[PDB]
């Protein structure tokens, strides 16, 4: 009964740290996965902007093609 | 601490954004020399979102004025409120647009448009925490419907995380300049869409018949247009402007009025153009709109409206209930709670109590089929494109500005005939 | 010995909590200034009210709690409020941009900004704790801060605390005050995450407040005052078992054993009793007898729902101020006869009575009467899954559609937490009616 005793005790220490290693994994999974959602929704707003510039570089191109 | 940079640009855009600091000035207890000479201190709490203080207790107003022409600027300064501007940031140019959006997105805007941003970042590092961006403008003409659309773009590449707001003046054939503006017009909305969190829009054919029919004008000039366009303007920054029991800010308004990102398009309406039932059924009326689209003929998605004077809360709060009982088949039911009132103590310069209205209505498509109608009826004959194609541009582009705004519509049709079962 | 940290994140949390430690000053005698007369021992104590109160050397009574909001215009009035010494500036966090009524924007965008910094004052108040109990944290369902950073700071704290409790207070949402839509969105969300953090949450719904300040205080259109100093009275009525002491006086965690049957039942009924203006109060006494029959009616629940509809799992009355064993032996007796009271057949049927002797306290130019006594009953019964209902039922509308989702999506979440968030809550109301089921 006393190894059953120390049983107890140590599952209950390995469960609750268990509770608190899970938990440090779960949050880390979705602030990351977070960070990079935002960064890729920044980094296409940017790139269709981008594109409007080399399109507004054509269009004075094209005008320039002209005179 | 909540600042918000003001931009305006275009003949019409300088004007209205003209009135707009006039209102507001009046509201806030703001002479044109720049002083402060309220009697309440609900005008100098929230001061500091639309106004910069400077040495001198002074109150500069955070605004920037643009456009290709010294013609409409020059009336500004010396008109009243035209010395409390900050002298650096005029930023006007000398060729011009000639009511041409090409000129104004491509050509000329883009020779300009570097020296405007230099005022926008030095406006922008003197934030505490930056809101966003409010644009006055005109959608038919050249350097606010061109440069206008120019400018959102080239502020969302520095500053892509804040929220962009315009009030975009349609343009109607009651009060034309040009017979291009159909053109300017189609090429600025597909322009908007893209870049624009929320936009108000100003119909002059809606300013127009109110004007003429109820404010009984046989010859409406702009001056009476603009009238009902600063009221407007006065009312929808209320809340913004003024303390209360809600904390406004223009990404909350945002959030709550935009369900869909392309459908950011919104209604406005004033009331009185009396007591509190009287004011709300007003409010809700198609000819208090400020833009033609009958509110019955399609299906709100988001509603918010201020009431402005000393009144019953309690009586409020029933008469919003009641317009919804009464009309429950104009609203959708998969948006839950989709109409939103709150209460301001102080009512705007000459009236007792007013109401200012806000509506994301599925009707709004009508103001783009009239546009669209005009747009294809020139586009199909090829007809005046030498101005747009002598700039460098080509009939693809204009065939994609067509082609997103015919989208946008039967965006607006799919969430009307949409149910909940 | 064995204090509690309380925790206010969000316009929702900090006002309400401005009426709790206003009602707490006040009950036990702590002037705005933070001097308390009573209190003899300087320094410090091992006295009942040195849970909720620490001390100085100058004699100034601290309270245990931290005010936290990603906007400042909030906490300011605190910061120059008639009890604006009464906090360290220490314990009142502010940020400059609030989360504009998102999720996200709370929990992820702005919220990592400042979620170490205020672990690192928890941190402070709980290193001078000489035996931590737990926590308690006030918030809003729908709020962006209340909602979004509350579920950021409680799986921290379920880290840097290990298993030790911690007590929610919620604000579910209400349509007549509703700050602004999306409010199922941000209400779904905070209650999937915080789920597994929570020990024991109480709701408390806008509506049923709203309609309680109309009905029993006669007050046409109430505010947010109105309303927070009256959900402090019950929150001062559950709490009076930790921040008094007595013979008949028996600990909330005795209570809690009982109000928790499951780790995902948490979510106690509460109601409080009597509620009533002074007019109504003058020349009428309200006996023990009388304010136990008002537990028992739905008018007067913190949360709208019909418990005649559902069954019990745990039924717990608090009393306070003069009431006697003897009364409420013969309340619970007459109400057991006259009532539909049906517990499940799991469990038993009795009822636990705590009751504290220190008399209510009404906040100076409040609409709540002196009464002499008062008493607060938190059932767990199978009835409060319907406020569930009434939620789930908005948020499946917008969501069909997927209107307003793009703001989150925008901000960094994905659909995926949408769809996991609702199959949580789908699967939590179904666990309400498997312990209401009878056995086999
Ligand atoms: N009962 C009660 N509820 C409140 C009070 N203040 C705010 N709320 C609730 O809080 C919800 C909105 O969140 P708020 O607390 O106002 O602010 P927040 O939680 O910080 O949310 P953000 O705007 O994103 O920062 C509303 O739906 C209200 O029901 C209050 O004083 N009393
Ligand atoms: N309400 C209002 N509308 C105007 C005003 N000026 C021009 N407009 C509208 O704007 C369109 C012409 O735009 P314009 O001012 O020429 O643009 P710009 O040349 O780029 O400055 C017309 O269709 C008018 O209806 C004004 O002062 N008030
Ligand atoms: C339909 C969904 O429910 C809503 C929830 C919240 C709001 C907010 N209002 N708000 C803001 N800035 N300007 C406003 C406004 C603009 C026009 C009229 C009335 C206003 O409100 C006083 S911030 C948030 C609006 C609607
Ligand atoms: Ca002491
Ligand atoms: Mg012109
Ligand atoms: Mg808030």
């Amino acid at each position: 009964k006393r190894e059953h005793e120390r049983e107890v005790i140590q599952k209950a220490i390995e469960e609750n740290n268990n509770f608190i290693k899970m938990a440090k994994e779960k949050l880390a999974q979705k602030m990351e996965s977070n960070k990079e959602n935002r960064e890729a929704h920044l980094a296409a707003m940017l790139e269709r902007l981008q594109e409007k510039d080399k399109h507004a570089e054509e269009v004075r191109k094209n005008k320039e093609l002209k005179e | 601490m909540r600042e918000i940079v003001h931009i305006q640009a275009g003949q019409c855009g300088n004007q209205i954004g003209a009135k707009f600091w006039e209102v507001i000035s009046d509201e806030h207890g703001i002479d044109p020399t720049g002083s402060y000479h309220g009697d309440s201190d609900l005008q100098l709490e929230r001061i500091n979102v639309y106004y910069n203080e400077a040495t001198g207790n002074k109150y500069v107003p955070r605004a920037i004025l643009v456009d290709l022409e010294p013609g409409t600027m020059d009336s500004v300064r010396s008109g009243p409120f035209g010395q409390i501007f900050r002298p650096d940031n005029f930023v006007f140019g000398q060729s011009g647009a000639g009511n041409n959006w090409a000129k104004g997105h491509y050509t000329e805007g883009a020779e300009l448009v570097d020296s405007v941003l230099d005022v926008v970042r030095k406006e922008s590092e003197s934030c505490d925490c930056l809101q966003g961006f409010q644009l006055t403008h005109s959608l038919g003409g050249g350097t606010g419907s061109g440069m206008g659309t120019l400018l959102i773009s080239k502020i969302r590449e520095e500053y892509p995380d804040r929220i962009m707001n315009t009030f975009s003046v349609m343009p109607s054939p009651k009060v034309s300049d040009t017979v291009v503006e159909p053109y300017n017009a189609t090429l600025s909305v597909h322009q908007l869409v893209e870049n624009t969190d929320e936009t108000y829009c100003i119909d002059n054919e809606a300013l127009y018949d109110i004007c003429f029919r109820t404010l009984k004008l046989t010859t409406p000039t702009y001056g009476d247009l603009n009238h009902l366009v600063s009221a407007t303007m006065s009312g929808v920054t209320t809340c913004l402007r003024f303390p209360g029991q809600l904390n406004a800010d223009l990404r909350k308004l945002a959030v709550n009025m935009v369900p869909f990102p392309r459908l950011h398009f919104f209604m406005p309406g004033f009331a009185p153009l009396l007591t509190v039932p009287e004011l709300t059924q007003q409010m809700f009326d198609s000819k208090n709109m400020m833009a033609a689209c009958d509110p019955r003929h399609g299906r709100y998605l988001t509603v918010a409206a201020i009431f402005r004077g000393r009144m019953s809360m309690k009586e409020v709060d029933e008469q919003m209930l009641n317009v919804q009982n009464k009309n429950s088949s104009y609203f959708v039911e998969w948006i839950p709670n989709n109409v939103k009132t709150a209460v301001c103590d102080i009512p705007p310069r000459g009236l007792k109590m007013s109401a200012t209205f806000i509506g994301n209505s599925t009707a709004i498509q009508e103001l783009f089929k009239r546009i669209s109608e005009q747009f294809t009826a020139m586009f199909r004959r090829k007809a005046f494109l030498h101005w747009y194609t002598g700039e460098g541009m080509d009939e693809m582009e204009f065939t994609e500005a067509e082609s997103n705004m015919n989208d946008l519509v039967s965006e607006y049709q799919q969430y009307q005939d949409a149910t909940a079962d | 010995m064995r204090e509690c940290i309380s925790i206010h994140v969000g316009q929702a949390g900090v006002q309400i909590g401005n009426a709790c430690w206003e009602l707490y000053c006040l009950e036990h005698g702590i002037q705005p200034d933070g001097q308390m007369p009573s209190d003899k021992t300087i320094g410090g104590g091992d006295d009942s009210f040195n849970t909720f109160f620490s001390e100085t050397g100058a004699g100034k009574h601290v309270p245990r709690a931290v005010f936290v909001d990603l906007e400042p215009t909030v906490i300011d009035e605190v910061r120059t409020g008639t009890y604006r010494q009464l906090f360290h500036p220490e314990q009142l966090i502010t940020g400059k941009e609030d989360a504009a009524n998102n999720y996200a924007r709370g929990h992820y965008t702005i919220g990592k900004e400042i979620i170490d910094l205020v672990l690192d004052r928890i941190r402070k108040l709980a290193d001078q704790c000489t035996g931590l109990q737990g926590f308690l944290v006030f918030h809003s369902f729908g709020g962006g801060t209340g909602s979004g950073f509350t579920s950021l700071l409680m799986e921290r704290l379920s880290v840097d605390y290990g298993k030790k409790s911690k007590l929610e207070f919620s604000i579910y949402p209400a349509p007549q005050v509703s700050t602004a839509v999306v409010e199922p969105y941000n209400s779904i969300l905070t209650t999937h995450t915080t789920l597994e953090h929570s020990d024991c949450a109480f709701m408390v719904d806008n509506e049923a407040i709203y309609d309680i300040c109309r009905r029993n205080l006669d007050i046409e259109r109430p505010t947010y005052t109105n309303l927070n100093r009256l959900i402090s009275q019950i929150v001062s009525s559950i709490t009076a078992s930790l921040r008094f002491d007595g013979a008949l006086n028996v600990d909330l965690t005795e209570f809690q054993t009982n109000l928790v049957p499951y780790p995902r039942i948490h979510f106690p009924l509460a109601t409080y009793a009597p509620v009533i203006s002074a007019e109504k109060a003058y020349h009428e006494q309200l006996s023990v007898a009388e304010i136990t029959n008002a537990c028992f009616e739905p008018a007067n629940q913190m949360v709208k729902c019909d418990p005649r509809h559902g069954k019990y799992m745990a039924c717990c009355l608090l009393y306070r101020g003069d009431v006697v064993p003897k009364d409420v032996n013969a309340a619970i007796a007459t109400i057991k006869t006259k009532r539909s009271i049906q517990f499940v057949d799991w469990c038993p049927t009795g009822f636990k009575v705590g009751i504290n002797y220190q008399p209510p306290t009404v906040v100076p130019g409040g609409d709540l009467a002196k009464v002499q006594r008062a008493v607060c009953m938190l059932s767990n019964t199978t009835a409060i899954a319907e406020a569930w209902a009434r939620l789930d039922h908005k948020f499946d509308l917008m969501y069909a559609k997927r209107a307003f989702v793009h703001w989150y999506v925008g901000e960094g979440m994905e659909e995926g937490e949408f769809s996991e968030a609702r199959e949580d809550m789908a699967a939590l109301e179904k666990d309400y009616e498997e312990v209401g089921v009878d056995s086999v």
